[PDB]
C-alpha cells in the first residue's frame, strides 16, 4: 500500500477545509488500503508529531485528541479506498503538515465479510507525503523570480555558484528545480524563511564548472501552488 | 493522557559511533511502542514496531529494546544517512502520543565554506529593492559568521540568514545571507563586501564587487 | 379412532420450549437473536416456520443428524473450555452477524484467522475425564477467492482435521463463490464430534478452522422436537401433534404421524 493526501491549502479562521487520502495498490495477500485502520497525524511546524484521529477498517471505533473534538470528524469511502479529515471551526495552531497513516495490523477482509473484534492501532507502517494546512489572515501572493548571476572573478577553487532568488510569497512552501529535473548533483534549496513583512523569501544556488556558463542553460523552474505561479527563470552572466 | 520524554534532545556523534536514545513513559506501557526515522524535509518512516521488531526493509544496524516505562532505540554503527529527527509513540491507550524528539547529527573534521558574492539582478531593482546575497558553501561546523559591509561600513539589523539541514552524503552545511535595503539606499553607495569568519578559514574571507562592474 | 384436534399446544405435562424466531441449530451455534435459548432445556423443542438466520451465512453437511442428537439430548448446556490457540487472532466477528450495536459471530465458536503474517500449525489436545459424553461443535470456513484465502490465513490451502481416538474428520476448504447471502459469497460448513469418557479431542489445522469454545453436556431422556405452527395453552394433555394437542383415551388417532407423548397409534 501507498498513500497520498490532497486537500489542503489556504483558510481563514474559523472556516472549513476537507482533507482526503487515497490509498494505492496491494499489500500482503493483494490487501487495500481498505483492510485497514488509518489515522490522521498532523506536526505544526518546526514541532513534533499529534495524532488526531483513528477509524477502523469499517468505519466504526471512532476516537479523537481532546485538541480537535468536536470539530473534526474522521470518515471513510472503501469503494473508493479513500480516507477524509472534515475539519470545521479552524484556528491559527491547527496549522501544520497533515499525514495520512496506516495502522499494520489487518482489521478486516471486505469480500470475505470478516472484521477483528479488537480495534489494535498499533504502528504506522505506511505515511503519506503529506499535505500542508496553513490558517491565517494574510491572503494567497505569488512570489517574484530574481536570477543570481555567476560573476567574473567568482571562481572559488574550479567551479562557479549561480542561483534564483524566490521572493515574496504566502503561504509556504515553494518547490524549486533545475533544467525541469535534469540538475540535482550540487542544487542546494534553503528553508524559507519569514521576514518582516509577513511574506516568505527563499534562496536556490548549485555549483556548476566554470565551463558551463556559456554552452549549457540553467533554468530554476519554481511552483507555489497556493497561488498556480509558475516561473521558468533563465539565469545567465551580466 | 500519557507522556513521554525521550533524552537526549539533540545529539552528535563520529561515523561509525554507536549510539543510544532512550524514551521514558508516564506510566506501564507494557511493549505497544514504536520508533520512527524522520528525515529532513520528508515523512516518517518505521524503524522498530513493539519495541524490539525491526521493520522489514529498515538495516540491521538498527534496534530496539525495553518495557513498561523505559525503551531504547540503538544505532550500532551510525552512517551519513542517519541523521534527522527520531520520534517513539506509544500506543498503550488513548490519545496516542509521541516523544519530544532526539535530532541527530554527524561529526566530521573541519571543512572551510567556498564563498560566492551575488549583486541585485536589474530586474529586481526595476521592483524598488535591492538584495545582495553572500553563500557559504559546504562547510563544517555549522557555526560561521557573516559580516556585511557597505562602503566599508559595518551593517547591522538588516540581513537575513537561513542554513540548509545537514547533507545526507558528505555531512556539511550551506548557509546564505541576503542583505536587503531599498533601491535608494543600494545607489547611494558603491562597494559592497561579505566578510566570512570560519575554523576552516584561517583568516576572515571577504568576496566584493562595486556596482555597475 | 380420535380424528379431531383443539388447535393448540398444552404446556403441560411435559417441558414445552418455544422457538420462536429460533431454530434448534441457530439455538445451539448462538446466532445473536437466539441468546435467550442459551442453556435451555426441553421435554420437547417446536420449531416454528418463521424461524430465520441472522449471522455468517452457512450449511451443515448431515443438518438433520446433528438436529436429532440435540433434540434428543434436551439441552443445551454449555461448558466453556480453555483452548489455547497458539499465534493467531481470536474472536473473529462479522457485519452479517450483529450482537448489540458492534459486530459478532456464533456465540459458541472462534473464528481463527492469522497473527501477524503468520498461521502455525495448530494442534491442541482436551481430554474428556468426565463420564459422561461431550458434544464439540467446529467449522471451517470456506473463501470466496484465494485473495481471501491467502489475506485470512496465509497458507494458499487450509486444512482442518479434528479427531478421537475412534472416528477422524478431516476438511479440506473449497475456494469459491457459493450464492450471494446476505452480501457474502463465502461460507461455513459446520462438523461436529463427540468425545466418549476416556476420549480425546484433537484438533489440528494449518488454515479455514472455525474453532469450537467448550462442549455441551449430553444426556439420554424423552426429549424430541416438532416442527408446528400451532400455538402454545395453559392446558393438560398427554398427547400432542404438530395439529395441536389430542386425547389419549381412544386407543387409535389419525390427525398426524408425528407425535409426542404417550400417544394413540396412528392410522
Amino acid at each position: 500500500v501507498q498513500l497520498q493526501e490532497s486537500g489542503g491549502g489556504l483558510v481563514q479562521p474559523g472556516e472549513s477545509l476537507r482533507l482526503s487520502c487515497v490509498g494505492s495498490g496491494s499489500s500482503f495477500g493483494e490487501s487495500t488500503l481498505s483492510y485497514y485502520a488509518v489515522s490522521w497525524v498532523r506536526q505544526a511546524p518546526g514541532k513534533g508529531l499529534e495524532w488526531l484521529s483513528i477509524i477502523n477498517a469499517g468505519g466504526g471505533d471512532i476516537d479523537y485528541a481532546d485538541s480537535v473534538e468536536g470539530r473534526f470528524t474522521i470518515s471513510r469511502d472503501n469503494s473508493k479506498e479513500t480516507l477524509y479529515l472534515q475539519m470545521t471551526n479552524l484556528r491559527v495552531e491547527d496549522t501544520g503538515v497533515y499525514y495520512c497513516a496506516k495502522h499494520m495490523s489487518m482489521q478486516q477482509v471486505p469480500s470475505a465479510g470478516w472484521e477483528r473484534e479488537d480495534l489494535v492501532g498499533d504502528a504506522f507502517d505506511v505515511w503519506g507525503q503529506g499535505t500542508m494546512v496553513t490558517v491565517s489572515s494574510a491572503s494567497t501572493k505569488g512570489p517574484s523570480v530574481f536570477p543570481l548571476a555567476p560573476s567574473s572573478k567568482s571562481t572559488s577553487g574550479g567551479t562557479a555558484a549561480l542561483g534564483c532568488l524566490v521572493k515574496d510569497y504566502f503561504p509556504e512552501p515553494v518547490t524549486v528545480s533545475w533544467n525541469s529535473g535534469a540538475l540535482t548533483s550540487g542544487v542546494h534549496t534553503f528553508p524559507a524563511v519569514l521576514q518582516s513583512s509577513g511574506l516568505y523569501s527563499l534562496s536556490s544556488v548549485v555549483t556548476v564548472p566554470s565551463s558551463s556558463l556559456g554552452t549549457q542553460t540553467y533554468i530554476c523552474n519554481v511552483n507555489h501552488k497556493p497561488s498556480n505561479t509558475k516561473v521558468d527563470k533563465r539565469v545567465e552572466p551580466k | 493522557d500519557i507522556q513521554l520524554t525521550q533524552s537526549p534532545s539533540s545529539l552528535s556523534a563520529s561515523v561509525g559511533d554507536r549510539v543510544t536514545l532512550t524514551c521514558q513513559a508516564s506510566q506501564d506501557i507494557r511493549k505497544f511502542l514504536n520508533w520512527y526515522q524522520q528525515k529532513p524535509g520528508k515523512g516518517p518512516k518505521l524503524l522498530i514496531y513493539d519495541a524490539s521488531n525491526l521493520q522489514r526493509g529498515v538495516p540491521s544496524r538498527f534496534s530496539g529494546g525495553g518495557s513498561g516505562t523505559d525503551f531504547t532505540l540503538i544505532i550500532s554503527s551510525l552512517q551519513p544517512e542517519d541523521v534527522g529527527t527520531y520520534y517513539c509513540q506509544q500506543y498503550d491507550g488513548l490519545p496516542f502520543t509521541f516523544g519530544g524528539g532526539t535530532k541527530v547529527v554527524i561529526k566530521r573534521t573541519v571543512a572551510a565554506p567556498s564563498v560566492f558574492i551575488f549583486p541585485p539582478s536589474d530586474e529586481q531593482l526595476k521592483s524598488g529593492t535591492a538584495s545582495v546575497v553572500c553563500l557559504l558553501n559546504n562547510f563544517y561546523p555549522r557555526e560561521a559568521k557573516v559580516q556585511w559591509k557597505v562602503d566599508n561600513a559595518l551593517q547591522s539589523g538588516n540581513s537575513q540568514e537561513s542554513v540548509t539541514e545537514q547533507d545526507s552524503k558528505d555531512s556539511t552545511y550551506s548557509l546564505s545571507s541576503t542583505l536587503t535595503l531599498s533601491k535608494a539606499d543600494y545607489e547611494k553607495h558603491k562597494v559592497y563586501a561579505c566578510e566570512v569568519t570560519h575554523q576552516g578559514l584561517s583568516s576572515p574571507v571577504t568576496k566584493s564587487f562595486n556596482r555597475g562592474e | 379412532v380420535q380424528s379431531s384436534s383443539t388447535g393448540k399446544i398444552c404446556n403441560n405435562p411435559h417441558r414445552i420450549l418455544d422457538g420462536i424466531d429460533c431454530t434448534l441449530i441457530d439455538a445451539l451455534l448462538g446466532d445473536p437473536h437466539c441468546d435467550v435459548f442459551q442453556n435451555e432445556t426441553w421435554d420437547l423443542f417446536v420449531e416454528r416456520s418463521k424461524a430465520f438466520s441472522n449471522c455468517y451465512p452457512y450449511d451443515v453437511p448431515d443438518y438433520a443428524s446433528l438436529r436429532s442428537l440435540v433434540a434428543s439430548s434436551g439441552t443445551l448446556e454449555f461448558i466453556t473450555e480453555g483452548f489455547t490457540w497458539t499465534g493467531v487472532t481470536q474472536n473473529g466477528g462479522s457485519n452479517a452477524c450483529k450482537r448489540g450495536p458492534g459486530s459478532g459471530f456464533f456465540s459458541r465458536l472462534n473464528w481463527l484467522t492469522k497473527s501477524g503474517s503468520t498461521y502455525p500449525v495448530l494442534n491442541v489436545t482436551m481430554p474428556n475425564n468426565d463420564n459422561f459424553d461431550k458434544l464439540y461443535i467446529w467449522g471451517v470456513h470456506h473463501p470466496s477467492t484465494n485473495q481471501e484465502q491467502t489475506s485470512l490465513y496465509v497458507q494458499a490451502s487450509g486444512r482442518v482435521t479434528v479427531s478421537t481416538r475412534r472416528s477422524q474428520q478431516t476438511i479440506i476448504p473449497n475456494i469459491g463463490s457459493r450464492p450471494w447471502v446476505r452480501g457474502l459469497s463465502s461460507r461455513i460448513s459446520i462438523y461436529w464430534t463427540i468425545v466418549k469418557p476416556g476420549d480425546v479431542l484433537v484438533i489440528n489445522s494449518n488454515g479455514n478452522l472455525i474453532a469450537p469454545r467448550g462442549y455441551f453436556k449430553m444426556r439420554t431422556g424423552k426429549s424430541s422436537i416438532m416442527r408446528s405452527d400451532a400455538p402454545i395453552d395453559t392446558c393438560i394433555s398427554e398427547c400432542i401433534t404438530p395439529n395441536g394437542s389430542i386425547p389419549n383415551d381412544k386407543p387409535f388417532q389419525n390427525v398426524n404421524k408425528i407425535t409426542y407423548g404417550a400417544c394413540p397409534k396412528y392410522v
